[PDB]
RNA sequence: UUCAUCUAGACAGCCGGACGGUGGCCAUGGAAGUCGGAAUCCGCUAAGGAGUGUGUAACAACUCACCGGCCGAAUGAACUA
């Protein structure tokens, strides 16, 4: 607790060797996620390969870079945001995102935070006795007293995605027991092998590629059927085209055989 | 087929489907060149709309 | 597309990865590969049975 | 949670159970039985027991615990009579004993590694 | 003037985060972070002190430590005339 380091250049020095030891380096966001949730998330990572420290002591990827030949300076705009960590890993890029991003733990929203997604409150009895119903009304949640209990009149959106949640708004929602978001280490960024990946990449489609694969597979298949080029898959169809076309000439015409 | 897949990639890349161009992709794959099969393939593909064939098919 | 055909063509020969083959085929096409597109296709490919996806055709 | 204090073997004290309210959410001596059964050996120093209440059930969070685990293994009931230097009783745990206390703790504890877990218990043991 | 903190980013303000060994021995009606009185290791590790103040008979939260950002260049404490 006392004045003694609280190190400077020493913890940087441990950190120096840590980007260099591991191939894959992640820039990640704790801010939202509780620490039973973070600490559990980190338990997963830790078996595989581990996370270490900084401020601006983090931004010093430059010294690490300077030791090797890899980036500077050169990077697009140093992506770091409030509340950032570095994850040093063996684990390839694509898999790291699926562990972290898919498996998030739940928790409540916060006052003065920008809502990540649309917020709704449901209609039904709150179960609470008469009191300051007014507080609910202030937010733009309609309520009225039915059967001597406070009830919310209708489902409505209290706050949208990309708008901030007001201090009153948050508190009242917590009393309702309404939470809902997914928390865990938001991925800002990846370095691997001289290459910079931003977060759009990092949510990694995949269903779209199945559709594209199957469509590519059909292009090949099509080409095969029509073209007549008989390795294993195409063959029985290619023979059929030469009929499809004969059987066919009969249907329009008006010679009967 | 490696030869059919080679043709569709060559058209997607924007390069003509000929014996040299199929041979370079085929060699990069590591599959041995066979003169008869790429020659039939270029010949079958001659006079074709690759685009029009690609889309219908049962 | 370039990427799709390239891994498909290799799959017919029976083998594939980032530098060794994907990069090799597209480079044999004469085209410069975007790393992000290769990485995305590979990451998607992991733990998938390509043969099973083909068996439904879409 | 709303927390509570306990002594080994105690039940039904007026000051401790009645104003703090009887868990089970009514009817003390439900919990009064439940805590008491569990409590073990002689009273010694007070432990926390911590109250959690559910519909018509009580549950307590009780750790005397990893150190009470040490007591069982050593066969020594006290704690370090003359702190950090050398104990008055001669309770030297073995290396084999401490990794087995660590094995069992490893669910309760976060710890990454078993070797990490051995430090955490050992640090508790010395002081 | 003298001692400390600053481009490794101080400072004013505003913004923001906290899992686990484990509610720690003595004594007493009673201390359990915070009436009195011990040692002080460690996980993992951006980070997460056996704790800074606000509590109740005692227990019972919330903040702070420690840590991160928005800004950018000096800074505050002691004496002296």
């Amino acid at each position: 607790m006392g004045g003694i380091r609280e190190k400077k250049a020493e913890y940087f020095a441990k950190l120096r060797e840590y980007l260099e030891e591991y191939k894959s380096l992640f820039v990640v966001g704790v801010d939202n996620v509780s620490s039973q949730q973070m600490h559990e998330v980190r338990k997963e990572l830790r078996g595989r390969a581990v996370v270490l420290m900084g401020k601006n002591t983090m931004v010093r990827r430059a010294i690490r870079g300077f030791l090797s030949d890899l980036p500077d300076f050169e990077k697009l705009l140093p992506f770091v945001k409030g509340n950032v960590g570095f994850v040093f890993t063996n684990e390839p890029l694509t898999e790291i995102k699926n562990v972290i991003v898919s498996n998030r733990v739940a928790a409540p929203a916060r006052a003065g935070a920008v809502a990540p997604e649309d917020i709704w409150v449901r209609a039904v009895n709150t179960g609470m006795e008469p009191g300051k119903t007014s507080f609910f009304q202030a937010l733009g949640v309609p309520t009225k007293i039915a059967r001597g209990t406070i009830e919310i009149v209708s489902d409505v959106k209290v706050v949208d995605a990309g708008n901030k949640v007001g201090q009153s708004e948050a508190s009242l929602l917590n009393l309702l027991n309404i939470s809902p978001f997914t928390f865990g280490l938001t991925v800002v960024q990846v370095y691997d092998n001289g290459q910079v990946f931003p977060s759009s990449i990092l949510d990694i489609t995949d269903e779209e590629l199945v559709s594209h694969f199957v469509s590519a597979v059909s292009t090949i298949a099509s080409i095969s059927l029509a073209i007549g080029y008989p390795t294993l898959p195409s063959v029985g169809h290619t023979l059929i085209n030469n009929y499809k076309d004969l059987l066919a000439v009969a249907i329009a015409a008006s010679y009967h055989y | 087929s490696a030869l059919s897949y080679a043709a569709l990639i060559l058209a997607d890349s924007e390069i003509e489907i000929s014996s040299e161009k199929l041979l370079t992709l085929t060699n990069a794959a590591n599959v041995p060149d066979e003169n008869i099969w790429a020659d039939i393939f270029a010949k079958a593909l001659d006079g074709q709309n690759l685009k029009d064939l690609l889309v219908n098919f049962s | 597309m370039k990427y799709l055909a390239a891994y498909l063509l290799l799959n017919a020969a029976g083998n594939t990865p980032d530098a060794t083959k994907i990069k090799a085929i597209l480079e044999s096409v004469g085209i410069e590969i975007e790393d992000e597109k290769v990485s995305s296709v590979l990451s998607a490919l992991e733990g998938k049975s390509v043969d099973e996806l083909i068996t439904e055709g879409n | 949670y709303l927390y509570l204090r306990a002594v080994g073997g105690e039940v039904g004290a007026s000051a401790a159970l009645a104003p703090k309210i009887g868990p089970l959410g009514l009817s003390p001596k439900k919990v009064g039985e439940d805590i008491a059964k569990a409590t073990k050996e002689f009273k010694g120093i007070k432990v926390t027991v911590q109250l959690k209440i559910q519909n018509r059930q009580a549950a307590a969070s009780v750790v005397p615990s990893a150190s009470s685990l040490v007591i069982t293994a050593l066969k020594e009931p006290p704690r370090d009579r003359k702190k950090d230097k050398n104990v008055k009783h001669s309770g030297n745990i073995q290396l084999d004993e401490i990794i087995e206390i660590a094995r069992q703790m490893r669910d309760k504890s976060f710890g990454r590694t078993l070797a990490s877990v051995t430090k955490e218990i050992l640090g508790t043991a010395q002081s």
